[PDB]
């Protein structure tokens, strides 16, 4: 009859043919905006993990400090003395707290210190004959007590006389080190006077190879602090064999010693992510992803071993057959 | 597909299909049954997994860069900055959008190649003792019960066995 | 083309074929004829213009860049923003080399293709009832009118309707 | 008793020829060019809001150069300067011209706001006969030149919060006598000084006597500056000597907007894309007219055709 | 390949086919020969060198650059003259891995495609006087000369010569 | 037999090649081609672009006119090679963005220099320095012109040399800066110099800064170096009163395809369109794997060190033997 589940005792049919899914996934092609395939696999990472995973690199967190002031030596980043990391993490919601300062070409220190990954300093002993030292404020208290960047030494008047100051450093050493140094503003010419004798200071910082002079600029600035003054920040390599010298009538705020600088494969980032014990080879402001796919969409900005950032939110590569269901009607 | 086999001569899927990508499916003397080729499945498959091995878990370390958010107005160099930048993911976006075009136009024409290599391989098997329906499908014109479709499945069907007996309902 | 239909063992195309891109000729006892096939040439298109809508107005918006021509000569970050933009230019236009490249050889091969498709196709159809001559050819051995020729053009062909007349003229002679 | 059926595909009497990856020419029935190498010649005005600077560079225009007075309060999304454009006000440099000239592109607007600067002991609104405003001596309209009241020229101190919820640009100057006699005559003291300063940054400037080149009449000099005050910060001013002071803030946008040189013509019709050559159409994918441009562009390439296949091998008999 | 004729139905190459990339071996009454095939041999060669002048020779004139080299440090412009450069290479380096990626899939694909070519060439001109026996070997039904085999070489085979003969022997 | 067995087949080769493609690591052809240049000649080679040995002299250096380079008074190039072994020896400098005066002159080609009558009126000129030793005499650099008070005074200093040309011109100059007040007041009078060259386009101030440095040659004072660009119809003008290192004149400036190398490699003759620092390379492959500092017409720098193009079928060999 008609249901006789074999063939006509003289033959056979064969039939061949591939399987199918009750539920395929769209893919893109060259001829298609979107064909669907029994399967498919994601290659672009858009999801994070929420936090910054601290076991594979190491990330130091700055908490309120930035790695400028960190390395400056403001007093409430004093934990941060002699560290070192692969990755140091600023917060958007660090703060300054000693005297008021600027830094021309900040961005270019800040990536200087950062690559190098490290701040341990070493003290020197600069003889500063004539003048008074260790000057401070209350815009910068460690304790109670009026204070300063620790890493800085505010020169000023020894009672009549502020001399031409003129010291030498050399490098005995196989690296290059890295010396931190500055000039104060003050607020009027009564002021000037006052602190440094002359009428129109002068800081000459210079090696063999360069050299930089820079000058006071009196004039009020707006309150910080209680402080109209202000600070601004140089720096100077100097090389092995090289040596350094500094040379002021005034104003000179002068170093303590230098900073030892690497090659190094370190850096810095800006991220109010939480840090915690987990493992991942790539770190974003996001928190870490994972880098089992060839790229992603969580963030431009990125350290370590990273897939690579594209605009596109989804990347479906097919890991199937073209679909073709059984059914038209489920 | 290029070789018109899936989505194409081969009408459509089989969904019952969880053993294998590729196979059979017979009426005979017994019956009706199922069987898939892992022949063919594991070919489709590792060629597949080639691309994935290619494209997954494989990425550079990089260190320190570029800064790509900035608090203030600068001017032109920072314009810099930024076009470096939008000009490099324009081009990595542009790179992956057409790794995947072409890999899955690939990927599809690969299956779809494998669908046909199994039935030109079948037809040689049957040689004189069958002829192409249509849909994929193969009349054999001799008795073919259980062990018969295996052996075509085995690849130790020899055809000299049926031809005489097949020839002879094929004309006659 | 990668199946060799097309430039291959089909000798030429038709030029007088101006509704169709694929398609059919025939001889029987009414006369000659021909007719496009609508499903071959539609498949070969929506390929093409698929191609196209991803090529096609898929611009970019783009505003302020950076500066790429100069009065003044300035030294290092001009050296920088000009280095830039050219291996932008450079790198495109290598995109583009390829892509047409690889474009349009699989143009020529997925035409060939769908040659290649109807010809197995009909193949198929005819089963025991024809010979393949060469150059795309089928002799059929049976009396085949527009009717029955249309009937395979449609795909509802019954080969057993004419099986018998057609293995008595093959094994003849 | 039988019949003959022969399949085959189309061609055409004279097709066009392409690249493949194993060919440099092959004959396919059709093709169509990618790259977009011909301009409408002109700039479209009406898809895009494009702003004739005529004789006005973009600095001159925000500055307040007597002769771009006529674009004191414009916005645009590309403004055009044109090679025969011109400066006709005091002589000046601006250090960093470039980026001043990016920022006020990209904010693509000149919405000034005056504010009530408190500048006492000194007269203000200097002029020149090198900036002639109609037939008297004037200046550029948004700069405040300063000068001695009766004997004397005080250490000015000037503030101006931002109490607004966006970046305030802030253009000012100093300017350079061309004697020391000169120097004493507009500002008492023998050396000026002009320190504008935020909470986070500062600038100072010295001025710097003696002559320059001869420029409608004067070898006096100025020089621009600028500071960008943010919300919630304070604008301070102290100098003793030489202040171009500002008269207000110009307001910063984040926008989409940019300037652009050309000499094109700029007429009635629409294109989304504009290069220095003129407007372009963007059907195409790439072009090959100029890699300066703004909107929605093709991208620039070097190759000035490339023909990509729209029908198959074209074999005619 | 994707055609399963190279690696696939047929075994394997000929070392001893030294004169062409493609061609015949036969055995029949005259006794056992090789000849190779030079329009498909051609056929693809032409392809290959079609590629290799795409590739080969096609280099750039590039003179005053950036400088990709430091002896100090120096920060923010330094770090983007080195992104730049880095950039660059990585994008080099992938446009080179893909294009040699899907230059020799595609050299493969097509060699094996010309294999195939040739194969359905012969089928269509033995036409019923032979049929397929796998491997790539025809079992022609008719003592085919060396003269005979010298025609199907030649693409000048008439099948309507031996066909009486053929057919008598594969259906008796 | 009245039969006969018609074989297809395709050639194949005892031991192929292996090569990468789409969904295979390793996967043998018949043979393939090498498309990243790995090996170079050793040499830079002389022949296509004109090279220009540095030996003890840096580019800078010639410009200005070290007296031990002296040879390159009048040259021009297509790279300009610097080795790491030169030296400065005359008097103890620095410049402010060295690297982009380095730069336009590289890309310029070209040492060509126009001397102008530069009037001098009340000082005393042609400054010489025991650093500087031209021969055995107390020289300086040959392109620049130490000004220093002319016995009683030194005047404000105010001279103009407009552009008749249709090219531009690049002015090199200096300013002093002295080791000590007791220098500044003996030279140059006045015990606070300044400096400003002025177009009618542009303007720099420059302001000398007294202190000591470090010895260089004996010397604790030192000088900076700058330059003005002046355009056709523009006039330069140079107001000074003290530290001037006035200019004897302006270089021409050409828009070339010229460069700067840094190269210790030996310069041969040789056959070669492409230039690294670690020799010449030859430029049939489509990419390198050398160095990324090139010029001339040269592979693309890769990561890469060997890429191979499959340039036959896929070897299938026989395995019966
Ligand atoms: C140049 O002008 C400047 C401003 O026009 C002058 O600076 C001002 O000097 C006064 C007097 O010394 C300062 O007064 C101080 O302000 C702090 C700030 O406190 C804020 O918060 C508390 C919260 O309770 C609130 O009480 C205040 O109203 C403030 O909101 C006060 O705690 C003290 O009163 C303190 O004395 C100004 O801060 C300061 N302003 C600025 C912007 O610098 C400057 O003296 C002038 N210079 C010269 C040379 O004449
Ligand atoms: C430092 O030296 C400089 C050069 O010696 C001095 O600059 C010159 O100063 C005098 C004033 O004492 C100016 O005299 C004026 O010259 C212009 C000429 O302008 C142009 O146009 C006219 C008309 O087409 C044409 O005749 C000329 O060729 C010019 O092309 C006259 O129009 C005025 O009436 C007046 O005579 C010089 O212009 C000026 N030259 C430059 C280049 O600056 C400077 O004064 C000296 N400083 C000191 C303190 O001594
Ligand atoms: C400010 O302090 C500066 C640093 O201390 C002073 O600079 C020093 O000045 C003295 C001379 O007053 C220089 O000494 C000379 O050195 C040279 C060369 O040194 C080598 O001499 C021989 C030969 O090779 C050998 O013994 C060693 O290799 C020496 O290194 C001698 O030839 C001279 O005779 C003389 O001794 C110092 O070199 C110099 N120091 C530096 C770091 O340059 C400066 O005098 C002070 N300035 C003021 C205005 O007060
Ligand atoms: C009139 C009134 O209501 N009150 C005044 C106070 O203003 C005055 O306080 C002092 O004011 C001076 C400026 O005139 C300084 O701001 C000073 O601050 C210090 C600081 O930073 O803590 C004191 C430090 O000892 C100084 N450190 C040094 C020299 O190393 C430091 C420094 O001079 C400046 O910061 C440089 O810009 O300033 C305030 O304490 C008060 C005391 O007067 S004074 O100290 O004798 O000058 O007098 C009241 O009448
Ligand atoms: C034949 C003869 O020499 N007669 C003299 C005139 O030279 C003298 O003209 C003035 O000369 C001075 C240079 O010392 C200036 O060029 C001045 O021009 C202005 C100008 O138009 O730019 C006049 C403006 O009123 C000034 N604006 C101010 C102070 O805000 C402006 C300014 O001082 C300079 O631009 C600053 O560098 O200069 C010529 O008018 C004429 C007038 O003498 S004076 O002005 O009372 O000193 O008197 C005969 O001496
Ligand atoms: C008293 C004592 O202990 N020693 C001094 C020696 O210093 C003096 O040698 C001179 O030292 C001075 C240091 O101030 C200079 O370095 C000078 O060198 C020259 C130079 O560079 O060759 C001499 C040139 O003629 C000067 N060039 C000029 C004026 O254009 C040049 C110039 O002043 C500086 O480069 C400026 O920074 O300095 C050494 O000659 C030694 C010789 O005596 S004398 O003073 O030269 O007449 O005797 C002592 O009294
Ligand atoms: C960051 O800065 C805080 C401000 O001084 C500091 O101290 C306190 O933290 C919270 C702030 O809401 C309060 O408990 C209180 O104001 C402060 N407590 C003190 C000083 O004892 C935070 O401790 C700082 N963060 C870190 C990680 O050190
Ligand atoms: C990585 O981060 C974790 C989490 O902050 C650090 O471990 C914490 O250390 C503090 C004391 O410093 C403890 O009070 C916490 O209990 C610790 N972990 C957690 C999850 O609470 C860890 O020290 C960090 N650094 C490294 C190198 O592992
Ligand atoms: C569009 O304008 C640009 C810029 O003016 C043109 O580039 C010039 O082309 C001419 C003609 O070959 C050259 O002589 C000049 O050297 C080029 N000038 C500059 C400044 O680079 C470009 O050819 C134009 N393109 C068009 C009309 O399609
Ligand atoms: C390329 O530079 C080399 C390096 O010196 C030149 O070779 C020598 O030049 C010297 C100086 O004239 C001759 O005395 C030698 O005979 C040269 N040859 C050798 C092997 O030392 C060479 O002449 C330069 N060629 C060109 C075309 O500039
Ligand atoms: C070409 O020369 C460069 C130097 O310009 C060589 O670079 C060095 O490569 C080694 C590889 O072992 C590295 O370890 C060094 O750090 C590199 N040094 C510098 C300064 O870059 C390079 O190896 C040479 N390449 C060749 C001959 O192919
Ligand atoms: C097809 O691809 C999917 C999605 O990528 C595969 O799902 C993964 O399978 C592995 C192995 O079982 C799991 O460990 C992963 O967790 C899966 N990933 C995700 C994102 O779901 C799936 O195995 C493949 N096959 C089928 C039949 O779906
Ligand atoms: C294929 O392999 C080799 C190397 O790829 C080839 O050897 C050369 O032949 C080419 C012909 O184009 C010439 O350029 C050179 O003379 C040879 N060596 C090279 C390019 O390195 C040869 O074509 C083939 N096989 C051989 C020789 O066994
Ligand atoms: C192939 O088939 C022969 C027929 O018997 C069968 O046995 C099992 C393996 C089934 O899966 C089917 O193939 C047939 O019903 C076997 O006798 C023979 O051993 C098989 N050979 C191989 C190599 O698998
Ligand atoms: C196809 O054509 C044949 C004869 O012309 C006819 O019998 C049949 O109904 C047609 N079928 C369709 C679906 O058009
Ligand atoms: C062929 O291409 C042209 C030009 O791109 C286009 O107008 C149209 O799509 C086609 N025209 C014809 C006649 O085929
Ligand atoms: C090819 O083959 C035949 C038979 O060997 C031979 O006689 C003839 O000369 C050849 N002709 C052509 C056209 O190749």
């Amino acid at each position: 009859p008609d249901q006789n589940p074999t063939s006509g005792n003289n033959t056979a049919t064969l039939c061949l043919g591939h399987h199918a899914v009750a539920n395929g996934t769209l893919v893109k092609t060259i001829t298609d905006d979107q064909i669907e395939v029994t399967n498919a696999t994601e290659l672009v990472q858009s999801i994070s993990i929420g936090k910054i995973c601290n076991n594979s690199y190491r990330v130091l967190d700055g908490r309120n400090c930035t790695l400028i002031d960190a390395m400056l030596g403001d007093p409430h980043c004093d934990d941060f003395q002699y560290e070192n990391w692969d990755l140091f993490i600023e917060r958007s919601s660090a703060f300054s707290n000693c005297y008021p300062y600027d830094i021309p070409d900040y961005a270019s220190l800040r990536s200087i210190v950062a690559s190098s990954g490290t701040l341990e300093f070493t003290a020197e002993g600069f003889t500063w004959t004539g003048v008074t030292q260790n000057g401070g404020s209350g815009a910068c208290k460690r304790g109670s007590a009026d204070s300063f960047f620790s890493r800085l030494n505010w020169l000023t008047k020894s009672g009549n006389s502020y001399p031409i100051l003129n010291v030498t450093m050399p490098n005995n050493k196989n690296f290059d080190k890295l010396y931190i140094w500055g000039i104060h503003h003050p607020s009027s010419n009564k002021e000037q006077t006052k602190l440094y004798i002359q009428e129109s200071g002068r800081v000459t910082v210079s090696t063999e190879r360069s050299q930089q002079t820079v000058i006071p600029n009196i004039g009020s600035r707006p309150w910080v602090r209680g402080q109209s003054g202000r600070i601004s920040i140089y720096w100077t390599i100097v090389k092995p064999g090289d040596i350094l010298m500094i040379n002021s009538n005034g104003n000179l705020v002068a170093p303590r010693g230098y900073f030892k600088l690497r090659t190094g494969k370190s850096s810095v980032m800006r991220s109010d992510a939480l840090i915690d014990t987990c493992v991942s080879e790539c770190i974003t402001p996001n928190g870490s992803i994972p880098n089992d796919k060839p790229f992603q969409n969580v963030n431009k900005i990125t350290y370590g071993k990273c897939p690579k950032y594209i605009r596109q939110n989804t990347l479906k590569l097919a890991t199937g057959m073209r679909n073709v269901p059984e059914k038209q009607i489920r | 597909g290029i070789f018109g086999a899936i989505a194409g001569f081969i009408e459509n899927g089989w969904e019952g299909m969880v053993d294998g990508w590729y196979g059979f499916r017979y009426q005979n003397s017994e019956g009706t049954g199922q069987a898939a080729d892992l022949k063919s499945t594991q070919a489709a498959i590792d060629q597949i997994n080639g691309k994935l091995n290619r494209v997954i878990e494989r990425t550079n370390e990089k260190f320190h860069q570029i800064e790509k958010e900035f608090s203030e107005v600068e001017g032109r160099i920072q314009d810099l900055e930024k076009y470096v930048e939008d000009t490099k993911i324009d081009l990595w976006s542009y790179n992956a959008e057409l790794l995947v075009a072409l890999e899955n136009q690939h990927t599809i024409d690969l299956t779809d190649a494998e669908m046909n290599k199994l039935f030109e391989k079948t037809r040689r098997q049957l040689r004189e003792n069958a002829e192409d329906m249509g849909g994929g499908c193969f009349k054999i014109y001799h008795k073919c019960d259980n062990a018969c479709i295996g052996s075509i499945r085995n690849g130790t069907y020899d055809h000299y066995i049926y031809r005489d007996e097949a020839l002879n309902n094929r004309f006659q």
